[PDB]
């Protein structure tokens, strides 16, 4: 949705509808939308929305950050073009 | 409540649909079944050094590399310290492998060389060589690979047979070249070998190869290096990374270090408690953990995993080039390898050693007890985590080699070996991944181990590898290791799992071959295995009865103990088994018993005929699988019963005749599978497997968690959206009665269906009218008045499809079918035309008049008929289990077994009704009896109701209503005095009357009357809830009639 305005609150739509959710189904449907948007966090050549992205992480979803891919995702995001991104970065 | 009335509402043959889709699969790589053993033979040690003379092409500075082997020769007695240096190396060489010889070879000319070359190589020809050189007082090698030694005499050029040297080493060897230009050598040698290919044209280089540097490269001279650099890597990697650490950053983080600490830190090198030990210990997990994460899948095993003095120094490659393109070096080998330098593992050493030289500035001197690296505690959490969401099967975790070593590591080992039994209960890859990875030595190892603690874990582990692993071939049975085994087949300390995957792992090491059979004589275990018959869990008995049956393989020394102690009729208690699984596995075990008794007769034909009359008893069942396995468990008899059955087989145109008596029973079973597995086996005498599921189940996993507590879960949400709507059904297919009965104003249909009188049923929610053909299964659509279609119940046209019911009526569709002659069968998917149906069961329940009573009610099958007796079926023992009979002598026409007064009604081909409390005792049934009907009950609607009353008609020509508390019939409607079809529904209070005018006539409980509307028929029903009719009619049709 090319453009900017959708995908940023698409991006802080689909966080807090993940929010509110032992049984591998349910834990398979948020694992499945979490990588899905993490990929924007690192791609977006429009800068704020990467930061909007990150922002929208939390400790909300820790057990899936701790999860190695998304360590690299973090790791690619650790080094950028943007200082502000990197402050946010190093923080998780 | 309604999901949870759904749900409650019992349904039928559940695990019956499972069993027969018994599972295969292919052998592997298992390569950890690994072959190849050639080991070294000798090292060469060509020390060309000729020491203190300059090959003219260097110039020195004072600041000089000048070490080797930590040696300084210019400090020393120069041509005695030629020697020492030799014996040095070699020392160092034992450390990675003493098993292997050593020629200390000092400036040798050809000759030297050809000699010592020659006879190692003579000694052992397929065995490894390791060609190992010095290129030192000695200049830089030519373009065709020659060297510059003769006499010691002045650095003297030579050629260096290199060529010839190709033959040598042409059968396996390994070759390491410490020179200024190594890759030129390697080079060149692709030179030669490709001049011996363009003599092959009438082992090109399996050998290894490692180059100290490329060909265009020339070596390092900074002081602070050992000279022999390449060398002192693959012989010494712990001194040189300390070495190269220490100097490495620009501000030292930790600054208490220098060079002085480094050469005394604690330990000697192989204790895992001392330092000097733990650094080491590391670097081996860490080196194996690139090698499986950066290469191709083979040459891992090739190089890592084949031989020790192979693998061993191979590591320390690693280690070298990573401090070798610090400097300008690019060091390469035979194998085309991949690069490795960067990879994030080596941050995880860097930091191991900081965090352990942060201590060494006191232990050196303040006699600090020291503290123990964190690394493994660190590396398990990570594989811990993995598993913990264990989310998948895609990038299998790079952990997996760092686990091996804690198999090993007393320390740690428990945390390790559960998180191991997690991974090996996941799907077959994680298992075929363990084994490929070679975690097999260990696993056969470890059971040496008789630890309480290897019972849910290396046990558990054997198990799962078992499951699916054919391969392992009762190894830790021809070993030592099945001690274990033997006391945790019968070990009572822990819950009957433990005994059920004992009993399975024994049950396979007897499936495996003889060896197993053997093993029962090396421990008593038929004894032993007939203890564990009286435990409670189903599939252990079934695990001990599978045990057994193959313990009684053609290993007859075996069946001696199970005659001699009497095993075979102890077994008997499990035929006075309800569950059909365990009742199977024991009749399974006494077929092998009889059958696989190597042609014995004399006392045993005394013996085995009890086996084979007790065997005959256990025809009761509906179970397809206990018709199957009865069988079976007669074919094994006959595996040498056939021995005598040719003249018993001709008494049909004792026990034998038992047996044939038996066999003829099944063969005209209405399941094709079932008269077919009969028909067969009579078949082959006149002419002269269940284990399998036990395995087929074995493989699933244990620790995934069961689905319906899930909100995501399909299951759950078909269930809960599709059939909580049969609220809304179950109250509005009822609202024209709450409300009050209206004029019959309408009809949906009258025309043709393929179907007979002979059944008629309605469905109550979905549009199925089930109006069948004589042989057959067939349907209408009552919703939007339609044609469904035919399909075949399979019954022979001499006989009659006489009743039907459904083992639900909303969710799961299930259909019964019942026939005149009895035979039973059991229907899905025809439901709504989805796809073509299939039976699910059959058999020949009730083997004049034929009758049935489904209880949805309660879980319970009811059906009367030739047998003069009301059939109670169990779908749990999977059997007619409670049999209530006639009263009198004229066998059942129509019935009721109410569940609310707990009564039956018993129309009879007589014509009396017979009411039966069926709580007396069964020879004592008759609470009524009435005989205003005398000929035959056509109708017999004992309402399974609070008013449980009678209505009742029959040949007589009359209909009369009846009270069970009291003799007489009570009142009357007789609207029509009696008729050729009527009903009067329980949850409508309504009648229909078969009236042979065009128009059918209907009324009411009340004795009032409706509206009579267009179709004499032979059969009719009204709607479970609505008001409404179907009539099934007569000349292969129906007609459906309602208020609008």
């Amino acid at each position: 949705s090319e453009h900017k305005e959708i995908r940023m609150e698409a991006a802080r739509t689909c966080s807090r509808l993940l929010t509110p959710s032992v049984s591998q189904t349910a834990v398979q449907v948020v694992a499945d939308v979490l990588s899905k948007l993490l990929v924007v966090g690192i791609t977006d050549p429009d800068p704020d929305i990467r930061y909007c992205v990150l922002a929208s992480l939390d400790e909300r979803f820790d057990a899936h950050l701790a999860q190695a891919e998304n360590l690299q995702a973090l790791f690619v995001a650790l080094n950028d073009q943007v200082f502000e991104i990197r402050e946010l970065a190093i923080c998780t | 409540e309604a999901d949870l009335t759904d749900w409650n509402l019992p349904l039928a043959f559940m695990k019956k649909r499972h069993c027969e889709k018994i599972e295969g699969s292919k052998s592997l790589a298992q390569s950890w079944r690994m072959k190849d053993r050639m080991k070294t033979v000798s090292v060469a040690l060509v020390l060309c050094l000729n020491v203190g003379v300059d090959p003219p092409d260097v110039v020195k500075t004072t600041p000089c590399a000048r070490l080797e082997c930590w040696i300084d020769p210019l400090s020393m007695g120069p041509q005695k310290a030629l020697e020492t240096i030799g014996a040095n190396l070699q020392k160092q060489y034992e450390n990675w492998q003493p098993r292997a010889r050593y020629k200390q070879s000092l400036d040798p000319t050809v000759d030297e060389v050809k000699k010592l070359c020659t006879s190692l190589r003579r000694n052992a020809k397929e065995e490894r060589v390791l060609f190992h050189y010095n290129g030192h007082g000695v200049p830089r090698p030519t373009v065709n690979g020659e060297v510059w030694v003769f006499n010691k005499n002045y650095t003297q050029y030579i050629p260096l047979s290199i060529y010839d040297l190709q033959t040598w080493m042409g059968s396996p060897s390994i070759f390491v070249y410490d020179c200024s230009n190594a890759g030129l050598i390697v080079k060149s040698f692709k030179q030669f070998a490709l001049q011996r290919e363009q003599e092959l044209e009438v082992s090109m280089k399996n050998c290894i190869q490692l180059a100290a540097c490329e060909a265009t490269e020339l070596l390092p001279m900074i002081p602070d290096l050992p000279a022999d650099l390449f060398t002192s890597c693959l012989t010494t990697p712990i001194k040189i990374a300390l070495r190269w650490f220490c100097m490495q950053k620009c501000v030292s983080l930790v600054p208490g270090v220098t060079l002085d600490l480094i050469e005394k830190i604690p330990g000697r090198l192989n204790d895992r408690r001392t330092p000097l030990g733990e650094l080491n210990w590391i670097f081996t997990a860490i080196t194996d953990t690139i090698a499986w994460n950066v290469l191709p899948r083979d040459l891992f095993q090739k190089l890592f995993r084949q031989d020790l003095l192979v693998a061993s120094l191979f590591r320390n490659f690693l280690l070298a080039e990573r401090i070798m393109r610090s400097y300008n070096c690019t060091p390469v080998s035979s194998p085309r390898l991949p690069p490795t330098y960067m990879h994030a593992m080596w941050q995880a050493w860097d930091l191991a050693v900081d965090i352990c030289l942060s201590q060494l500035p006191t232990i050196i001197e303040e006699g600090t007890a020291f503290r123990h690296s964190p690394f493994f505690a660190e590396q398990l959490t990570a594989f811990q985590v993995w598993l913990t969401m264990g989310v998948e099967n895609r990038n299998p975790p790079e952990q997996l080699p760092i686990v091996l070593q804690v198999l090993l590591s007393q320390v740690h080992r428990l945390r390790a070996l559960d998180l191991l039994g997690r991974f090996l209960d996941l799907g077959p890859w994680a298992v075929s991944l363990a084994l490929s990875v070679g975690i097999f030595p260990y696993v056969l190892k470890l059971l040496q181990s008789s630890a309480r603690e290897l019972r849910p874990l290396l046990v558990f582990i054997w198990a799962k590898i078992l499951a699916v692993d054919s391969s392992c071939q009762a190894d830790l049975v021809k070993d030592n290791g099945h001690k274990y085994f033997l006391s945790v087949l019968a070990d009572p300390y822990m819950p009957a799992e433990h005994r059920t995957m004992t009993a399975f792992i024994l049950a396979v090491i007897v499936n495996s071959y003889h060896t197993g059979q053997e093993a029962c004589l090396q421990g008593n275990l038929i004894a032993i295995c007939l203890e564990q018959l009286n435990d409670p869990h189903p599939l252990l008995r079934q695990w001990v009865a599978i045990c057994l049956g193959r313990i009684w393989q053609n290993f007859d020394s075996a069946r001696w103990c199970g005659v001699r102690d009497s095993a075979h009729e102890k077994l008997y208690s499990l035929l006075s088994d309800p569950i059909p699984e365990v009742r199977c596995a024991a009749v399974f075990a006494l077929g092998t018993f009889v059958g696989n008794s190597a042609e014995r007769t004399d006392h045993s034909t005394t013996i085995d005929h009890n086996v084979a009359m007790m065997l005959a008893q256990l025809v009761s069942d509906g179970s397809p699988m206990v018709r199957k396995e009865l069988v079976v468990a007669l074919s094994h008899l006959v595996v040498q019963y056939e021995s005598n059955f040719c003249t018993v087989a001709l008494q049909f145109i004792s026990v034998y005749t038992q047996i044939w008596r038996v066999l003829l029973h099944l063969a005209a079973d209405p399941y094709p599978e079932v008269s077919d597995v009969a028909m067969k086996v009579l078949n082959s005498i006149a002419y002269k497997g269940f284990c399998d599921w036990s395995a087929r189940y074995f493989a699933q996993p244990v620790m995934k968690i069961p689905e319906e507590h899930d909100l995501e879960s399909q299951i759950r949400k078909e269930r809960e959206w599709r059939f909580l709507r049969n609220s809304r059904v179950r109250r509005q297919a009822q609202q024209v009665i709450q409300k009050g009965i209206t004029r019959l104003d309408d009809q949906i249909f009258l025309n043709r269906n393929p179907g007979v009188p002979s059944v008629v049923k309605f469905h109550p929610f979905t549009p199925c009218i089930a109006v069948a053909d004589k042989d057959s299964i067939c349907f209408w659509d009552w919703e939007k008045g339609e044609k469904l279609d035919y399909f075949h119940n399979g019954n022979p046209r001499y006989t009659r499809v006489t009743a039907m019911e459904y083992l639900n009526g909303q969710d799961c569709s299930l259909l019964l079918t019942a026939t005149d002659d009895g035979a039973i069968r059991v229907w899905k998917n025809f439901a709504d035309l989805e796809k073509n149906p299939e039976m699910v069961t059959a058999w020949q329940g009730l083997s004049a008049g034929m009758v049935v009573d489904w209880e949805q009610e309660t879980g319970l099958l009811m059906s009367s008929g030739d047998v003069r007796i009301v059939r109670i079926w169990d779908t749990d023992r999977e059997m007619k289990v409670q049999d209530i009979p006639t009263g009198a002598d004229s066998c059942v026409t129509s019935l009721s077994c109410d569940s609310h007064r707990s009564l039956i009604v018993a129309g009879l081909g007589d014509g009396s009704i017979r009411v039966y409390d069926r709580r007396m005792a069964l020879s004592e049934c008759r609470v009524m009896t009435y005989r205003e009907h005398t000929a035959w009950v056509v109708k017999a609607s004992l309402q399974k109701r609070p008013d449980g009353h009678i209505v009742s008609v029959s040949v007589n020509g009359d209909v009369r209503i009846f009270d069970p508390r009291m003799p007489e019939s009570v009142n009357v409607l007789q609207i029509v005095k009696g008729l050729t079809a009527l009903d009067i529904h329980p949850q409508a209070d309504l009648i229909a009357c078969g009236s042979v005018n065009q128009f059918t006539a209907i009324y009411n409980s009340s004795g009032e009357l409706i509206n009579n509307i267009k179709y004499a028929i032979s059969c009719l029903a009204f709607h479970p809830h609505w008001p409404h009719l179907a009539v099934g009619s007569n000349d292969y049709y129906i007609s459906v009639y309602s208020v609008e």
